[PDB]
């Protein structure tokens, strides 16, 4: 506040309140695997160079 | 619940620190503002203050004077606080050569459209006007700030000076030759009810009468030419509505023994009024007499 | 030190939606039927004398000598109540329909709406509901009572047209931004008994003084020393242009019915105002009691 002369209209006495809040955004990047690549990975086969 | 603290001696308001005081003191920091003794503590008269125009404070800031109300049809500026040396140039009781002493003195707008706005009818001219109560400080800006008073007495900050009532001459009326220990001051509404005209007069009365009806007593005593004029009115106009032919409220009391004649200066104009010194103001509800 | 209370408790179970309520109504009026120290919460207001075949005036005549307060703090199980002293300044709270200036004078009035009510919201429990008495200024209290008693005046011959308009043109009251009504006293053409005992008692004191003055200054008119008398005889003359038993039952009945009017010839003036806040919601009235 500021304070001025007498008779003036001064300030009252002032507070507040102010209240943010969050904002959801999920992200996302799906993604395949082929099926001969994971049959070769998960699985085990003879000995061959 | 013990003996200490049950019968415990009642206080003296001022003889411990005041919270401000311990309420800095709790956590012993320093600030500029000084704190030790507040001011306006122990004044047991009630403060109020109000928002006036600049048409109106003439013969307002020599402290001391009564401050009346009136409503008017119009919304915005509904409520206009009138002085109440303003309302006996619309009084008949002040003599001409007063009244054309302080006609040439209120020359602005709001006062004389208070004026205008007492053109109506009477019965509703007692209920225009209601007693706010005495000031005693002004700012004297273009919207100065008075301090109203409604009950308790009036003086000055640091009670180092007893503010006065302001009472004009004419308006002046004492009913009797031997005052009294004490007297109630009270403000006396007449309406000399003649043929055309109706235009009232203005008394404050200081009488050292009680009891109420003991007053209207003396009232129907030393007013038999109002209420003559009154049912005059109502006999020769019949069909019509006229009532509350005299008005009469309390204003205070003083002690009856500080009333003497002094002068206003104001504007270079001498206005010979009466003194009541050492006066508090404790207001009442309008009563009337027929 | 404590101030002089009244602490008030709540026999049903409070809710925190309940109290949030009830904390808006920090400086309320509050009336009370006499100052004890420890009162239920069935004395809060005027939910204990709301009734059915009694109305209006009733309400005036309970409300006139009730003792009122106003609250101070809300807690959990006690209300502090404070009872007001006459030539202190208190902060009232503005529960009524008009905004208030800066030397009114306040008085209390009971509600003009009942039990069945579509606007309030206001502390209700499963039998109990809080009301609360407004404060109007003065002229418009004496407006209300003043046009409630004409148009209840009214209340024996609705069946003309001329009649309706004058009550629906008077069933409205104008004040400052009011366009506010009060309902009718006559509900399905059958009156409530204490204003069909007002009216009656207004008509009997306006017969028997328009009756028995005649005879009165008659016989008065031997001791003629004042210029009075004759012009007070001159209007009875003017007006038309005995066993002693009954004027002696006529003149009791006359200071008796009359006696039973001061409810409404004269009220007593209760608050009157020091400031209005902003937003004119509160004010600071110093008591006149």
């Amino acid at each position: 506040r500021v304070a001025s002369g007498a008779g003036l209209p001064t300030s009252r006495q002032t507070t507040i309140m102010v209240t943010k809040y969050s904002e959801k955004s999920p992200i996302t990047i799906p993604f395949e695997l082929s099926a001969a690549c994971l049959t070769y990975l998960r699985e085990t086969f003879e000995g061959t160079i | 619940m013990d003996a200490r603290a049950v019968a415990k001696r009642p206080r003296d308001p001022a003889d411990e620190d005041n919270e401000l005081v311990t309420a800095l003191k709790a956590k012993r920091e320093v600030n500029t503002i000084s704190v030790r003794y507040l001011y306006h503590a122990d004044h047991q008269a009630l403060t109020a203050r109000f928002f006036v125009p600049e048409g109106l404070v003439e013969f307002e800031a020599q402290p001391g004077a009564l401050l009346i109300r009136m409503e008017t049809g119009c919304d915005s500026p509904r409520h206009l606080y009138i002085s109440l040396y303003l309302l006996g140039i619309r009084a008949s009781n002040v003599s001409a050569s007063t009244r054309c002493l302080l006609e040439s003195v209120y020359t602005a707008s709001a006062a004389r459209a208070a004026l205008q706005w007492l053109d109506l009818g009477p019965h509703l001219l007692h209920r225009r006007l209601e007693t706010l109560g005495c000031v005693k400080t002004v700012s004297l800006g273009i919207t100065s700030l008075l301090t109203c008073v409604m009950r308790g007495y009036l003086y000055n900050t640091l009670k180092t000076e007893v503010f006065a009532l302001m009472i004009p001459k004419d308006m002046y009326l004492t009913w009797e030759e031997t005052r009294g220990r004490l007297q109630y001051v009270y403000l006396i509404i007449v309406y000399d009810y003649d043929g055309p005209e109706t235009r009232p007069g203005i008394y404050v009365l200081t009488s050292s009468i009680a009891h109420w009806q003991t007053l209207v007593d003396v009232a129907r005593g030393k007013f038999a030419r109002e209420r003559c004029s009154f049912v005059n009115r109502r006999i020769t106009r019949p069909r019509q509505i006229p009532l509350c032919t005299g008005v009469i409220q309390k204003l205070g009391w003083c002690l009856a023994d500080d009333i003497h004649t002094s002068f206003l200066v104001h504007k270079e104009l001498k206005l010979s009024v009466v003194r009541l010194d050492n006066f508090s103001v404790e207001l009442g509800d309008f009563r009337e007499f027929v | 030190a404590m101030e002089a209370n009244i602490f008030c408790t709540f026999d049903h179970k409070l809710s925190i939606a309940d109290v949030g309520k009830l904390t808006k109504l920090v400086a309320a009026v509050v009336p009370i039927p006499q100052r004890l120290h420890l009162i239920k919460h069935y004395q809060l207001g005027l939910h204990q004398f709301v009734d059915h075949t009694r109305g209006y005036v009733r309400l005036r005549g309970l409300l006139r000598n009730m003792t009122l307060t106003l609250m101070r703090r809300v807690e959990g199980n006690q209300i502090l109540l404070h009872v007001p002293t006459h030539g202190l300044l208190y902060t009232v709270l503005n529960t009524g329909p008009v905004t208030w200036e800066k030397g009114d004078a306040l008085c209390v009035l009971p509600p003009l709406f009942h039990g069945p009510l579509a606007r309030e919201n206001l502390l209700t429990l499963g039998q109990w509901e809080l009301v609360l008495p407004w404060i109007v200024p003065m002229p418009l209290a004496l407006e209300i009572n003043q046009r409630l008693l004409i148009m209840g005046l009214f209340s024996l011959d609705r069946s003309y047209e001329e009649v309706k308009a004058a009550v629906q043109q008077l069933q409205t009251i104008t004040f400052r931004d009011a366009t506010f009504t009060i309902p009718d006293p006559v509900i399905d053409q059958h009156l409530l008994i204490d204003m069909k005992t007002a009216c009656l008692s207004m008509s009997m004191v306006a017969n028997l003084a328009s009756e028995l003055t005649m005879t009165y200054v008659r016989k008065l008119a031997l001791e003629d020393s004042s210029m009075l008398l004759v012009k007070c005889q001159e209007l009875l003359m003017r007006l038309d242009r005995v066993s002693p038993d009954d004027e002696i039952a006529r003149l009791s009945a006359l200071f008796v019915m009359l006696r039973q009017l001061d409810d409404l010839i004269r009220e007593q003036v209760v608050f009157t105002v020091c400031d209005v806040s902003p937003d004119n919601k509160s004010a600071t009235c110093i008591f006149k009691g």
